[PDB]
Order: structure tokens, then C-alpha cells, then sequence
């Protein structure tokens, strides 16, 4: 038999489960949003779109520093306002479906604070460069 | 050495629920996957889930879903059932087996014939 | 949904002689690999169910050359040859590609005096 | 330790509700010849084989059949394959013309009486300084009187030009799946219960729909999908009444419809490469058109529906069936093709009875059009050519589409009348399980990481 | 009153500062670049052209070693020849559109010479990598 | 003279010269791939179609943690079952279409190779970074 991993490693098969669990399948959404006269121009106009849409999200993962990575380290420390939940109780009972749902209140502030520290990193970095 | 032990016979009341076990031993646990199957002499073999230890994923029919609660514990290399709301129909041999991907049912349990009644 | 139809019920069967087992698909049972993971099990009285073959063709482990499996897609078959006393029990057909699996309905081997 | 900071994850399996532009798939065996198709699509791309589902453990999704979008994609989608198959066949321009028409009392039986005219009309000819006389039968639903003589002209010439089908493109329905481009999801429902909203407790994601036949009819949903259980009524608004019902069966009614008329097609040359066919002398007798189902089982599929109904009209209510109150030709009769052929039956039969609190067959007549005014549309009509031989089919009703009476008070009583007419309803009835939902791989989680300086 | 620093965090609002001041609003005008029959197919078209130009950048970015970065140090020493004017002039007196005119004929040279360097680079972490 | 070497610096130059020399000039291929009623259709499709493509192969890359460098040295050692040729053979004898005409059987399993490794070098990353 293939076994039921297969179904774990499909296209959200993680979905469903933890989102400590979820983050060992990354890779397969990550793959999956590049797959590949009204009808063709309206499959063009997807199609651009989707490109649009991945470049807008690699640009924004760049600007963070996180270029190329699927799992990125960051210097913002977390804020208990965000979410005052224990790291086991998200990383082994929740799934990423209800942590989105939970942190969606807060996602932009955590998106300018990802932002100005990059750029603060990236200050520092120069001004190390200034003196070196 | 690969094998796997469960406990023989539980006898326990209707609606109340049973915490089975399957030891792994002689086996890197992680690598393997357990399933479980009943054996009933009127519905047949069936399969009621599988999991993986390495991520916890725990995979159900639709025969059986529910109830059927399944944990493990990498640890101690155990894999346990804990079904609840038991009926007469619940009382079966359950065969707890490991399986790898792309591979096969390779070695079996002893089986656990469970009794509901009170 | 994959319902695993197993023929005959009682297969009577004389020492030494070939028994044949017909186990058919509902649906095609061919994985995207590829592969078919078609598995044939037998269950002794008072034992647990012992895989046989595996892959629907290959042999488990040193098995012996009288269990031959054969088939393909909707329909398989098990043959068994020189038939023994040890070969005594209830023969179950298995698919193992779409979730969730099934056994086959269960053919029960009987020995002939 | 307690210094937990930002981690980014991309790829996290999290979705939204979303709207998209599905591509289609067909099935390879299509491609075998049978290109003259009305829906045979060569954008449809051959059907990835052994499909794979996978199931999404303890999943809860919100499903809403009724807001739902690709439904609208599919109406949309349907019409312009409509439209594109009629592009290429000929426009009856010519053919609004005077008509010296006459009964055809030609061993037609009393039901048949005038429903058939033989008329004569001067024709063009492929060249432009000829004209040809010319004589064709036309159904009185097609001709209207012009006012001794009796002259007629075809019921369209005030309206629009009609455009005749295509002889060799077939009106077959075959499957087509709808499929989730990148970045997009398609979430069905497997809940064998689902009353079309709601939350599904059990669901899986699919790359493609199952094969849909876009079945066009009214008043009953033929050839569809059936109901794993038992049967469902699905309503956006059970006490609206405004709202329509659709039923679906757990087993299907078998009907028989055939138009027992031998009919003969007549080619006429209309211009440079332009024919017309007429519909030549009918051989044999002259009989109406009717469709059978069988009585026991047609009672035996209300009193379940009736069943159904009582859940949600209490228990000692009087549920009552009765047909459609009016409107045009389409909605007010059991509308759908059949070989060709359109067919406009008398559901009298169907949706006559009352139910109280505690070998035969239906036969109800057909009537045949070939001027057919599709999808609800004005200025846009296709004329249908005969079809030679006799026409037969046998389908499945595996649904209903339902409209209730709007009652004074509590009056214990509640009568359902056949609707229908806009075929977004008969999508609707086999898209109610499909959700699309777009992904978001962006994800912000606390881990115990800190990146370096 | 919002302030007129938003004006400056603005698309462009930099275009008229000293250079030194409009480096600290360069993500503006990088995520701009993404911003998102025959007037959809020009639509298209300009969308399609947009997605080529930016990609050109990033590949060229990345072949300079500076992938994932807006502001990136390079090893390729400043000729005099190109701009003889000094830091403090240039970082503090002039803006980006005075810069470009001024250093618009040495713009290939010096594309040329970030390219050897970076390739110089690879190829020294190769063989250092040839060595441990 | 312009000289034989503008030759060997023009796209597939180097597709006969011995892959150590063909390796000296990957740019050229890479920035060829991005280079820049029906039949306006067909040309915007195959545009979109060679922009998906090149995002695919940047993604693998990612994926591989080999992006923005066109030489990328990794840490899965090489299989002598997938070729037990030796280097100098392989570096000054061969040519990349030989070569990929001898190793197309094994790429999916390398490929399959370098994404365990990159995954397990994250997460060991990730790991060294639960300890710091
Ligand atoms: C719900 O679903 C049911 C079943 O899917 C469906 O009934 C079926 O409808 C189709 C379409 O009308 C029927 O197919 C037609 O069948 C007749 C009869 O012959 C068939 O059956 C015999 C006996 O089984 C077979 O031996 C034979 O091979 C056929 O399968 C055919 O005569 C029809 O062929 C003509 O039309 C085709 C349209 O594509 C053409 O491709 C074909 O070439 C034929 O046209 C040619 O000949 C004509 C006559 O000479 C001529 O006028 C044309 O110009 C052209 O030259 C067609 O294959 C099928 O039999 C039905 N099955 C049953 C069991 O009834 C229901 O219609 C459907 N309900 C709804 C509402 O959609
Ligand atoms: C719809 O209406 C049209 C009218 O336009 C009908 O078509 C006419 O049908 C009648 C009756 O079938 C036809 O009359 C018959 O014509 C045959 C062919 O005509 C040739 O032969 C005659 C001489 O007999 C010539 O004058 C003529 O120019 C042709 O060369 C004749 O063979 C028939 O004669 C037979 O019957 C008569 C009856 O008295 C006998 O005396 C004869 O001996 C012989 O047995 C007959 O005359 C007429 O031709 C048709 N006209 C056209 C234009 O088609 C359709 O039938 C009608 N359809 C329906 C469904 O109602
Ligand atoms: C959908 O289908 C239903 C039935 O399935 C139709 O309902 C029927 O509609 C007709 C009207 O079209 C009703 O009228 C019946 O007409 C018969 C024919 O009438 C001719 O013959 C009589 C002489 O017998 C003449 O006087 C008359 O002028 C016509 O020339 C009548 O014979 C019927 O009368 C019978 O019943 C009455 C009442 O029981 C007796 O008194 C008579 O003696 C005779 O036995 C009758 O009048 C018919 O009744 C309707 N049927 C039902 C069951 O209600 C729908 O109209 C149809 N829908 C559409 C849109 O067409
Ligand atoms: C098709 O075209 C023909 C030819 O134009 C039409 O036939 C013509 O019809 C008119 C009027 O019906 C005829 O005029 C009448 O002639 C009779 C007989 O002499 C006379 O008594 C009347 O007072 C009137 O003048 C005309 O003669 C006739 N011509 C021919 C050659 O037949 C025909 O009506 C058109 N329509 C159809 C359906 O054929
Ligand atoms: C289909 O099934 C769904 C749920 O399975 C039905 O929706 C549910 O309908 C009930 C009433 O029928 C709603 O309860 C009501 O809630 C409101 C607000 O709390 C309260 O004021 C009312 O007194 C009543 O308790 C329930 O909220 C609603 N659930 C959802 C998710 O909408 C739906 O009516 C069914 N439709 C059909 C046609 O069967
Ligand atoms: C499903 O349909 C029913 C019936 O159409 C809806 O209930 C109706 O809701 C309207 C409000 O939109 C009620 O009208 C109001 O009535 C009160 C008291 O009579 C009056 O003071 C207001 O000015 C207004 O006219 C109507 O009475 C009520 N009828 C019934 C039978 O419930 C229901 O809201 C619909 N459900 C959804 C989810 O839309
Ligand atoms: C729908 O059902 C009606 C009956 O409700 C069918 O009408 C019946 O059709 C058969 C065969 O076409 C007729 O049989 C004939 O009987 C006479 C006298 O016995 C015999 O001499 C003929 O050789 C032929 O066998 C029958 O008379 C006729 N009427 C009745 C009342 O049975 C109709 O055919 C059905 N149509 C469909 C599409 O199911
Ligand atoms: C609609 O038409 C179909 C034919 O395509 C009818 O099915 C056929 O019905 C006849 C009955 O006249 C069946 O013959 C009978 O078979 C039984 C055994 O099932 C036998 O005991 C009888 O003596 C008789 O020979 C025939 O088998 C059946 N065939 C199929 C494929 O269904 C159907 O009954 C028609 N329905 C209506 C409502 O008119
Ligand atoms: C729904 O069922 C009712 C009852 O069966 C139908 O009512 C009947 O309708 C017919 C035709 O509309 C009436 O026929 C009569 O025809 C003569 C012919 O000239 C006409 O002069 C009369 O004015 C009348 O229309 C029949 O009398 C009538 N019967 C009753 C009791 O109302 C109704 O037509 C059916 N509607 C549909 C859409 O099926
Ligand atoms: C809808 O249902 C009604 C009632 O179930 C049907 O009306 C009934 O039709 C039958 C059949 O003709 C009538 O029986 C006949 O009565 C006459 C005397 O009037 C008798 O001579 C005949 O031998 C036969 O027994 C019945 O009286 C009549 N009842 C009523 C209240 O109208 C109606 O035909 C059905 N309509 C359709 C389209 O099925
Ligand atoms: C209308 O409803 C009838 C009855 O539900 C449908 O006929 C049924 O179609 C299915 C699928 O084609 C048949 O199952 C098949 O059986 C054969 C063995 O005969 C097996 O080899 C296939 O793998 C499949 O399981 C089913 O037997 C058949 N029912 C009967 C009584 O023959 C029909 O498809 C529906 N659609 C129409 C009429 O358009
Ligand atoms: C030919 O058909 C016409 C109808 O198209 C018959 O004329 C009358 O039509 C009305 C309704 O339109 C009926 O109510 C009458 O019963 C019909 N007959 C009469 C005499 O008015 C016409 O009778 C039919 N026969 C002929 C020879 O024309
Ligand atoms: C409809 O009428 C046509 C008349 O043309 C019939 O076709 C004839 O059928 C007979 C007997 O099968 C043959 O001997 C003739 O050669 C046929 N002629 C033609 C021109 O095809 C046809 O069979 C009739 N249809 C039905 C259902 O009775
Ligand atoms: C956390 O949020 C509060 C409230 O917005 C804010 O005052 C505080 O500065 C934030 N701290 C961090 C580290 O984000
Ligand atoms: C600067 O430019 C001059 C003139 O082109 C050239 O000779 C010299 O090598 C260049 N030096 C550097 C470091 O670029
Ligand atoms: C540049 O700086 C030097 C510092 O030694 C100074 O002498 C010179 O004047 C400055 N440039 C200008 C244009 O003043
Ligand atoms: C090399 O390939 C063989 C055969 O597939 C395999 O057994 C072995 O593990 C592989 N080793 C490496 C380092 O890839
Ligand atoms: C590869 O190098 C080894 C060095 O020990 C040498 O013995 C061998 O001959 C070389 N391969 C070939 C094909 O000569």
C-alpha cells in the first residue's frame, strides 16, 4: 500500500492538521501556486494574475529579508497583545487555519514591524560597513 | 526484532470508553506507520486509521470516524486507540500493524479481543 | 468506496491440487505511480492475518513458489498450487492505493478427504 | 526563552473564500471523431485519469449553494458555447417570408388537429434572379396568422432572423469538470446530508469538479445526480416563498418520451452554399408526441418528497401538488431535448394530488417546436431542423424544481407548482457541494527564533 | 493633522530630496513596480511587459549578488574618472534624477565591472571551497 | 578583429566546448531567457509561458536554497552508482549535452536529494536557533 503520508504530502493535506505538523509540507502549496478568443483571453488574464500575485508575495518576503526561504528567523520579538497563547499550545494543538483567523486582527502591524526592522538590519549592516 | 504487542482482552460497560495500546519495539518507530484493523465475523476486515508518528497525522475511514480517537507517544514508541460509545457491534479483534510508504503489512499484532457488556 | 468483491466464499480444494481465488475491483486500483498495491492475506484459525504477496505479483519474503499471484487492474487472482495442510484458512484480497482501503469479501479454503 | 519573536512561513495550508476563472476538462473518449458537438470544446483539456481526492481531516468549511459563484461561470460558459456552435450555420433571412398555409389532415388523430400546417412559400435560389416554390411543414407553434385566403408568417420575422442549427452538430449533453487553476482550491462537500448551506463537517479538496452534463429542461432535473440517502430539498429561503425548491431524488423516475411521427427532412437550396431543411411528407399516421413514467414509481418518489417536505410545513399539514399557474411555453411545460428534437410536455399528469396528514403508466402529451428562444433571451432564436425517423429516449428525473403558493395565515395547507426557467437552477443542482476558495501561503507564527546581526 | 512626512513616504515624494534622504524610501517605488477584446489584449500586454521588466531587474540584481536586496555593498571600487565630486556633495546636495544625468555614460562600464566582480567572487568562494 | 572569444561569449557559444569552459558562461543563457488578434494571442501566451517557466526554475532553486547564485555548491555528496566517471573526465572532456544525455535517469532522485538536504539544513538552522 502507498501509505497515508502520500495524502499528508498532497496539496493541503496539512490542512487539517497541526500547524507544527503543517510546517514539514510547505513546499507543496508553495509549489502548487506556480503549477502549470473570450476563453483564452479570460485563461491569459488567470494566468497573469497568478504571476502577478507570487511576485507581489516574493517581493514583499525580500523586503523582509527573507528572500529564498520558506521558513524565515526575524528580530521583531512577538507581542503578548498579538496572541498571549503558549508555543505548545500553537505549535500542537492549532492549525493554521485557526491561527490565521485568530492573528488576522493584527497581520499588517506585524507586516511594518517585519519592514522597519529589515531596513533597520539593514541600516545596521551598512553603518558595521561604514566602520569596518 | 519487529513486533508488535497489545493487550489481550478488555471488558468494560456500554457507552463508555477503551484506551488500547500497540508497543513497537526492535524498530526505529518513526520510519513506519501504524494501521489498525477489526476482525468481526460479520462485517469482516476493515480498516479504522493510521498514523504516522513523526508529524502525529492521523488518518480515519468514514466507517469509523469519530469516536475512533488515536494518539501517540514517540517516546515510548506506542501507538493507543480510545474508542468511545461502545456497542455490541464494537466488540471485535483489532490487529494493530505498521506499514511504510510504498511498502506493505509486513508484520501484524496478536490482535485485542474487546467484550462490550455490563 | 472501493468496494474489494471476493469469489468464491468456500473453496473447496483436494491435497495437492490447485486452488484459484478471483478478487475483483469495483474501480481501477492503479495508483499515479503507477504501481497497483493489490495485497493478498491470510488468516489462520486462532492467528493473525499473515501477508503473502505483495504488489499483487511479487513474493512477501521466500514465500513458495506454489502461492502465484497474477491480474491486472479490474480484475486478480491468487493461485495457489500443491495445495498443503498449513495453507488452511480464510483468504482475504486487499487494496492499499485509495484511502479508504478495503479487504476483500474472504474466501475460505477447505481442505478434501 | 520567554523572548519569543516573529517567524515568516511560506506555503502555510490556509485559504479565503474567492472567485476565479475555472478551465474545463473533457474526456479523452470525446475526442474520438464526434467533433460536431454543441458542447465538444477544444479549449476543454482531456481529463487528467485516476483522479486524486484528498480528504481534509476535521475540517469545517461554510458551503452556500445559492451565492455561490461557478454556477454564474457556468450559465456564462454554456451560452457561449450556445452562441460559437451556431456561429458557422446558416441564417434564415430569406425565410421570413408570406406563407399559403393549410391543415394536414393526412390520417392525423383528433389530439393532432391543426398542430401540423403545410405551407407553400417562394424561395431564393443559389442565384439571385431565381426564385423556387417551395412547401414545408411547420408546427402551428411556429406560425402565426397575417390578416378567404389564409396566409401565415413564421413566428420570429417581428422579432429577429432566425439561425438554423448546424445539421451535424449534435445537442448530446456530455460531462464536463470544472478545475481549480494555481493558486486556487476546489472544496467539496462530502456530507451525505448537506442541505446546500451551512457548515460541512466533512470535506476534501479536489483538482477538478465530477463530470456535469449540462442538461437543459424545466420542471424536472434529468440525467443529474442523485441523492446518497434520502431526498433533499434545498431552498435559499424555506419560508420565503418567493424562493425556488429544488428537490433531488435518492433514486431516479424513468421517462420514456418518443415523437411516433416518420419524418422526412427536405434540403433546399437557399443561396451560394445556404440550405434550408424543410421538414417533407410525413410517413404513415400522424400522432402526438407524449412521454411515459411509471405511475406506481412516480407515487412512490411524491409520497417521499411529501415526506421530505413535512419537516420543514409540519407534520399534519396538507401538501398539495398542482401545475404551473402560467407564463410562457418554456416554463409552464416539461421543456427539454430529446435527439434533436424539443419537446414541450404537459406535466398536468405529474403534479396532480393532494396528501393528507396520515404496471400503468403516465402518459402526458408533448408538443414540438422548432423556432426555440434559449436561456430567457429575446432577438436571439435558433431555428431546430427536422429530424428523419422516429425520435426516442429515456432518461432519469433525478430532481424537481418547485415553487410554493403564498397562503393566507396558517391555512394547513401547502400546494407546490413545477417552475423553473432559469437554468442556473439546474447547474446550481449539481454544483451545490463545490465551493472555490483561494490560497494564502503567507503566514506569521511566534517560534523561539532569533535571526543573527 | 497627518503630517507632511506621508507626503514623503508618498510614490516619488523623494524625487526632489538629496539622495541620502530618498535612499530611505526606495520600497516605495519597488513595490509600486507590482502595483495590481483590444484594450484588454493592450491591458494585458502591458501588464505582461511590466512582470518582463521587473524580472530583468531581479535577474540582473541576482547576477551582481545583490538578489533579495535594495540597498546592497558591492567590491567594485569607485572610479574617480566616473564622478570625481565627493561623498558629502553627493549624499547630501544632489538628488537621484541629477546623479543619473550626471552618471548616465558610465552606467554600462560600471554594470559590466559588478559583473566580473560578482563572478570573481563565485568563483573565489568555489575554489576557497576547492580548498576546505 | 573582434577575435574567436566574442564567439564562445554569444548565446550556446559554449555548447560544444568541455563543461568546465561552458560553465564560464551561464549568464548568458540565463539572461537569454528572459530576453525582450490571434497572432497577438499566441505571442502573449508564449511570453506568459516563458515567464512561468522561468519562475518555476527560480523557485526550484529556492527550494534548493541556491537562490540569486548561478553556481550553487551544495551538501549531497555524489553517488558514484549515478556516474563513477571521475572529474577530470567529467570537467575537461565532456560537454553539458553529453552529460545530460548520461544523468537524465537519475535528476529527479538528485532533485529529490537536494530538497530533503535543504529541508534538513532549515530546519537544523532552525534548530541551532532553538539553542542560541
Ligand atoms: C439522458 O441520457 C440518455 C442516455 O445517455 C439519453 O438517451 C440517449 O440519447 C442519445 C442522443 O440522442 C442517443 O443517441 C442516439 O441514438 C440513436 C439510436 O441509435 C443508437 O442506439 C442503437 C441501439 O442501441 C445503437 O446501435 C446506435 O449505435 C446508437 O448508439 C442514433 O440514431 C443517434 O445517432 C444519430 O445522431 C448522432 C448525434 O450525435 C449522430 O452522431 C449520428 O451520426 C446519427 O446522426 C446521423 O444519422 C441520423 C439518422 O440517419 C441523421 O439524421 C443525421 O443527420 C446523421 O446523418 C444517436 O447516437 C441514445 O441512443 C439515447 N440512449 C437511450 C438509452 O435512450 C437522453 O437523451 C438524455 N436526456 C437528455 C434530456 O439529455
Ligand atoms: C402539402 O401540399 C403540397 C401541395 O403543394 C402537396 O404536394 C402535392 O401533392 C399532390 C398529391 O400527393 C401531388 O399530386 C400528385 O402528383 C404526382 C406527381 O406529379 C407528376 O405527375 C402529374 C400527372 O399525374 C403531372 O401533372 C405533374 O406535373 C408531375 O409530372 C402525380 O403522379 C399524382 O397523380 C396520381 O394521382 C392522381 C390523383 O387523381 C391520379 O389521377 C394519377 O393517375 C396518379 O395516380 C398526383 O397528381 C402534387 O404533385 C404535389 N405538389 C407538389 C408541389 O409537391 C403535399 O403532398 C402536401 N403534403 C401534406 C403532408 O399534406
Ligand atoms: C394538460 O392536460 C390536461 C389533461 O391531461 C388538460 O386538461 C383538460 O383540458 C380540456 C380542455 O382542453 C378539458 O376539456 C375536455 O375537453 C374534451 C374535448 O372537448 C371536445 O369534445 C366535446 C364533446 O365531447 C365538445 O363539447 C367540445 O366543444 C370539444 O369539441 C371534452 O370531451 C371533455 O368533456 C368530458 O368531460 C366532461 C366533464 O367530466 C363531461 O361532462 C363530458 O361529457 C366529457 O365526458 C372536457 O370538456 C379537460 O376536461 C381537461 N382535463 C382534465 C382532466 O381536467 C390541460 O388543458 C392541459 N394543459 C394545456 C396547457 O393544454
Ligand atoms: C409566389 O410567386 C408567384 C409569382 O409571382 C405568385 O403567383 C402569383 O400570385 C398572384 C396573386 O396570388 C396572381 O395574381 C392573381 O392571378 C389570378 C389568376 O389570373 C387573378 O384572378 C387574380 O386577380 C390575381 O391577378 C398571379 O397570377 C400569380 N402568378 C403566377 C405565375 O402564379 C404566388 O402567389 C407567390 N406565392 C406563392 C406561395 O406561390
Ligand atoms: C440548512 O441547514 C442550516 C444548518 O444546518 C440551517 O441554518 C440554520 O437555521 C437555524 C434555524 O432553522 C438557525 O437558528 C436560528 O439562529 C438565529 C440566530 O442565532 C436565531 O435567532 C433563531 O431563533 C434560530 O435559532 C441557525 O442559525 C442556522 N445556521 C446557519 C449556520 O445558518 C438552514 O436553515 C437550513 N436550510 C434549509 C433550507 O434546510
Ligand atoms: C425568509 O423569508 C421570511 C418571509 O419572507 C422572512 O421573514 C420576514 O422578514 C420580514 C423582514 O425582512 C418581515 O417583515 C417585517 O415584519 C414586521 C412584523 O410583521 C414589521 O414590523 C416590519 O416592518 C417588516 O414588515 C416579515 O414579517 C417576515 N415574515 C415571516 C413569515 O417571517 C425571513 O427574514 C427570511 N429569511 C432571511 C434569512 O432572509
Ligand atoms: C406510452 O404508453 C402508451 C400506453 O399508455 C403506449 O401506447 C401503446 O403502445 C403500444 C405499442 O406502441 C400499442 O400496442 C398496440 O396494440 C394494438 C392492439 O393491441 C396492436 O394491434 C398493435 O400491434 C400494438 O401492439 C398500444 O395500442 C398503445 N396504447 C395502449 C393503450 O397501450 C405508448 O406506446 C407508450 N410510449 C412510450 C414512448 O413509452
Ligand atoms: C421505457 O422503455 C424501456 C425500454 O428501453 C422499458 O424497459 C423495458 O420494459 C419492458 C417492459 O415492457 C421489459 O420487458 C419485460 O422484462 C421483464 C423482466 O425485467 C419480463 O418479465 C417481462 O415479461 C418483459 O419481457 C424490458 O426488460 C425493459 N428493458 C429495460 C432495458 O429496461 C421501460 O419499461 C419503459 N418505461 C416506461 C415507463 O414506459
Ligand atoms: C392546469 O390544470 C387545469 C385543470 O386541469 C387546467 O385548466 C384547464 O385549462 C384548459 C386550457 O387552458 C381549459 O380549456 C378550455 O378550452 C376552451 C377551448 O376554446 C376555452 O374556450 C376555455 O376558455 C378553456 O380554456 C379548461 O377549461 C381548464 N379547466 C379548468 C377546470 O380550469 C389548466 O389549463 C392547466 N394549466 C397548465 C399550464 O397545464
Ligand atoms: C387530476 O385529478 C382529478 C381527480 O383525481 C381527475 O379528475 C377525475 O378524473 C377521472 C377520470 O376521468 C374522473 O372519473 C371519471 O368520472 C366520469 C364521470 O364524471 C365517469 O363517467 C368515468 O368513467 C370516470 O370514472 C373523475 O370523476 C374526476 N374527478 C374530478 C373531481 O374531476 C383529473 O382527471 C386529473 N387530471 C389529470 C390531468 O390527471
Ligand atoms: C438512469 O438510471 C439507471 C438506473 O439507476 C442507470 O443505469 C445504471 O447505470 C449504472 C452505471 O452505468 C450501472 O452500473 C454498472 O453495472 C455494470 C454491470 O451491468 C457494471 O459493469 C458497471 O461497472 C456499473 O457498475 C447499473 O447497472 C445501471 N442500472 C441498471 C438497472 O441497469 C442509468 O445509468 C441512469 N442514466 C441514464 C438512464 O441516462
Ligand atoms: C383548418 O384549421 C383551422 C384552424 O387553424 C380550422 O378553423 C377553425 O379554427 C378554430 C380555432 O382557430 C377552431 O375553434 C374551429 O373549430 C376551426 N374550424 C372552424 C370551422 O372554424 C379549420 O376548421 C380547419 N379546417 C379547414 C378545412 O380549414
Ligand atoms: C420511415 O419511412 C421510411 C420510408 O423511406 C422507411 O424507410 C424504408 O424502410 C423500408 C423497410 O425498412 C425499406 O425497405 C426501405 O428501403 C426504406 N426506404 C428508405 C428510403 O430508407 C423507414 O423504415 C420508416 N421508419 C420507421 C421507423 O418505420
Ligand atoms: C505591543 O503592543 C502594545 C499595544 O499596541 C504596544 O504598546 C507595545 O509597544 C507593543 N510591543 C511590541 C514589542 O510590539
Ligand atoms: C578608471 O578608469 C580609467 C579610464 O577608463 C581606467 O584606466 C582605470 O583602470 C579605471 N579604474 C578603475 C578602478 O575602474
Ligand atoms: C572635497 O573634500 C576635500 C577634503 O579634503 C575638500 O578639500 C574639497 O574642497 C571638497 N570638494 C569641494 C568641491 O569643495
Ligand atoms: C546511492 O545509490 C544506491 C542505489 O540506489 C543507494 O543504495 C545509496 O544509498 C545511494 N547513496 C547516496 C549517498 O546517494
Ligand atoms: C580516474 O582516476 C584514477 C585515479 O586513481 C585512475 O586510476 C583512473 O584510471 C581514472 N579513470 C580512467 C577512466 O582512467
Amino acid at each position: 500500500a502507498v501509505g497515508i503520508g502520500a495524502v499528508f504530502l498532497g496539496f493541503l493535506g496539512a490542512a487539517g492538521s497541526t500547524m507544527g505538523a503543517a510546517s514539514m509540507t510547505l513546499t507543496v502549496q508553495a509549489r502548487n501556486l506556480l503549477s502549470g478568443t473570450v476563453w483564452g483571453i479570460k485563461q491569459l488574464q488567470a494566468r497573469v494574475l497568478a504571476v502577478e500575485r507570487y511576485l507581489r508575495d516574493q517581493q514583499l518576503l525580500g523586503i523582509w529579508g527573507c528572500s529564498g526561504k520558506l521558513i524565515c528567523c526575524t528580530n521583531v520579538p512577538w507581542n503578548s497583545s498579538w496572541s498571549n497563547r503558549n508555543l505548545s499550545e500553537i505549535w500542537d494543538n492549532m492549525t493554521w487555519l485557526q491561527w490565521d483567523k485568530e492573528i488576522s486582527n493584527y497581520t499588517q502591524i506585524i507586516y511594518g514591524l517585519l519592514e522597519e526592522s529589515q531596513n533597520q538590519q539593514e541600516k545596521n549592516e551598512q553603518d558595521l560597513l561604514a566602520l569596518d | 526484532q519487529a513486533q508488535l504487542q497489545q493487550s489481550g482482552t478488555e471488558l468494560v460497560r456500554p457507552g463508555a470508553s477503551v484506551t488500547l495500546s500497540c508497543k513497537a519495539s526492535g524498530y526505529k518507530f518513526n520510519d513506519y506507520e501504524i494501521h489498525w484493523v477489526k476482525q468481526t465475523p460479520v462485517h469482516g476486515l476493515e480498516w479504522i486509521g493510521a498514523i504516522v508518528p513523526e508529524t502525529g497525522f492521523t488518518a480515519y475511514s468514514q466507517k469509523f470516524r469519530g469516536k475512533a480517537l488515536l494518539t501517540a507517544d514517540k517516546s515510548s514508541s506506542t501507538v493507543y486507540m480510545d474508542l468511545r460509545s461502545l456497542t455490541s457491534a464494537d466488540s471485535a479483534v483489532f490487529y494493530c500493524s505498521r506499514l511504510q510508504l510504498f511498502g506493505y503489512f509486513d508484520v501484524w499484532g496478536t490482535g485485542t479481543t474487546v467484550i462490550v457488556s455490563s | 468506496d472501493v468496494l474489494m468483491t471476493q469469489n468464491p466464499l468456500s473453496l473447496p480444494v483436494s491435497l495437492g491440487d490447485q486452488a484459484s481465488i478471483s478478487c475483483r475491483s469495483s474501480q481501477s486500483v492503479v495508483y499515479s505511480d503507477g504501481n497497483a498495491y493489490l495485497e493478498w492475506y491470510l488468516q489462520k484459525p486462532g492467528q493473525s492475518p499473515k501477508l503473502l504477496i505483495y504488489k499483487a505479483s511479487n513474493r512477501f519474503s521466500g514465500v513458495p513458489d506454489r502461492f502465484s499471484a497474477s491480474g491486472s487492474g479490474t480484475d486478480f487472482t491468487l493461485r495457489i498450487s500443491r495445495v498443503e495442510t498449513e495453507d488452511l484458512g480464510l483468504y482475504y484480497c486487499f487494496q492499499g492505493t485509495h484511502i479508504p482501503y478495503t479487504f476483500g469479501g474472504g474466501t475460505k479454503l477447505e481442505m478434501k478427504r | 526563552a520567554e523572548n519569543l519573536w516573529v517567524t515568516v512561513y511560506y506555503g502555510v495550508p490556509v485559504w479565503k473564500d474567492a472567485e476565479t476563472t475555472l478551465f474545463c476538462a473533457s474526456d479523452a473518449k470525446a475526442y474520438e471523431t464526434e467533433k460536431h458537438n454543441v458542447w465538444a470544446t477544444h479549449a476543454c483539456v482531456p481529463t487528467d485519469p485516476n483522479p486524486q481526492e484528498i480528504h481534509l481531516e476535521n475540517v469545517t468549511e461554510e458551503f452556500n449553494m445559492w451565492k455561490n459563484n461557478m454556477v454564474e461561470q457556468m450559465h456564462t460558459d454554456i451560452i457561449s458555447l450556445w452562441d460559437q456552435s451556431l456561429k458557422p450555420c446558416v441564417k434564415l433571412t430569406p425565410l421570413c417570408v408570406t406563407l399559403q398555409c393549410t391543415n394536414v389532415t393526412n390520417n392525423i388523430t383528433d389530439d393532432m388537429r391543426g398542430e401540423l400546417k403545410n405551407c407553400s412559400f417562394n424561395m431564393t435560389t443559389e442565384l439571385r434572379d431565381k426564385k423556387q416554390k417551395v412547401y414545408s411543414l411547420f408546427y402551428r407553434l411556429d406560425v402565426v396568422q397575417i390578416n378567404s385566403n389564409k396566409e401565415y408568417r413564421l413566428i420570429n420575422c417581428n422579432t429577429s432572423a432566425c439561425t438554423q442549427a448546424c445539421p451535424k452538430v449534435s445537442f448530446e449533453p456530455i460531462p464536463i469538470h470544472y478545475c481549480a487553476p494555481a493558486g486556487f482550491a476546489i472544496l467539496k462537500c462530502k456530507d451525505k446530508k448537506f442541505n446546500g448551506t451551512g457548515p460541512c463537517p466533512s470535506v476534501s479538496t479536489v483538482q477538478c469538479t465530477h463530470g456535469i452534463k449540462p442538461v437543459v429542461s424545466t420542471q424536472l432535473l434529468l440525467n443529474g445526480s442523485l441523492a446518497e440517502e434520502e431526498v433533499m430539498i434545498r431552498s435559499e429561503n424555506i419560508t420565503n416563498n418567493a424562493k425556488n425548491i429544488l428537490v433531488q431524488f435518492n433514486t431516479p423516475v424513468q421517462i420514456n418520451c418518443t415523437r411516433p411521427n416518420n419524418n422526412t427532412r427536405k434540403s433546399i437550396r437557399i443561396g451560394p452554399g445556404q440550405a434550408f431543411y424543410a421538414t417533407g411528407d410525413i410517413i404513415g399516421d400522424i400522432r402526438q408526441a407524449h412521454c411515459n413514467v411509471s405511475k406506481a414509481t412516480w407515487n412512490e418518489t411524491l409520497g417521499k418528497v411529501v415526506k421530505q417536505l413535512r419537516k420543514h410545513f409540519g407534520n399534519n399539514t396538507i401538501i398539495r401538488f398542482a401545475n404551473s399557474s402560467g407564463g410562457d411555453l418554456e416554463v409552464t411545460t416539461h421543456s427539454f431535448n430529446c435527439g434533436g428534437e424539443f419537446f414541450y410536455c404537459n406535466t398536468s399528469g405529474l403534479f396532480n394530488s393532494t396528501w393528507i396528514s396520515n404496471n400503468d403508466s403516465i402518459t402526458l402529451p408533448c408538443r414540438i417546436k422548432q423556432i426555440i428562444n434559449m436561456w430567457q433571451r429575446i432577438g436571439q432564436c435558433m431555428y431546430a431542423p427536422p429530424i428523419q425517423g422516429v425520435i426516442r429516449c429515456v432518461s432519469n428525473i433525478t430532481g424537481l424544481i418547485l415553487t410554493r403558493d403564498g397562503g393566507s395565515t396558517n391555512s394547513t395547507t401547502e400546494t407546490f407548482r413545477p417552475g423553473g426557467g432559469d437554468m442556473r437552477d439546474n447547474w446550481r443542482s449539481e454544483l451545490y457541494k463545490y465551493k472555490v476558495v483561494k490560497i494564502e501561503p503567507l503566514g506569521v507564527a511566534p517560534t523561539r527564533c532569533k535571526r543573527r546581526v
